[PDB]
């Protein structure tokens, strides 16, 4: 659409994974406590 | 691959976000003289039967 | 190292004929260094981009 675009190769195909780490441990579940209340 | 074309042989003047142009190759020409198609034409005799 | 990134906003005004203009926007920050934050000064890994 009148500017002219150069010829290329297909890129490698990255996620956020591929750079950045993930701190969220695969061996400690922090569990959670129930309630809906707020004054609870 | 970007496959190959051929020159449509067209103005390719664009008027940036209205896109392009409104191409007007001969202008009022065939609206006045007339249509031409070119595409088929006749070889005129310049020979003949004696 | 730096790297220097190049940021634009091609703004052309919409209804009129003017020149579609790039603009460099946000080179306060791509044109500086990267800083070591004040919430983890200690490794390279915090220092964290713009």
């Amino acid at each position: 659409s009148a500017a002219y675009n150069t010829a290329t190769a297909p890129k490698v195909p990255v996620s956020r994974a591929t750079f950045f780490q993930n701190t969220k441990s695969k061996d400690f579940d922090f569990k959670f406590a129930d309630g809906a209340d707020a004054i609870a | 691959y970007k496959e190959t074309s051929r020159v449509s042989l067209t103005s390719m003047i664009y008027v940036g976000t209205a896109g392009k142009d409104l191409s007007l190759p001969t202008g009022t020409v065939e609206d006045i003289i007339g249509a031409v198609d070119g595409m088929r034409r006749v070889v005129r005799t310049i020979g003949g039967q004696t | 190292f730096h790297i220097q990134y190049k940021m634009e906003v091609e703004i052309q005004r919409p209804g009129d004929g003017t020149e579609a203009s790039r603009f460099n926007v946000y080179e306060r920050y791509l044109n500086n260094y990267l800083r070591m934050s004040d919430c983890a000064p200690t490794s390279v890994l915090n220092a964290v981009s713009p």
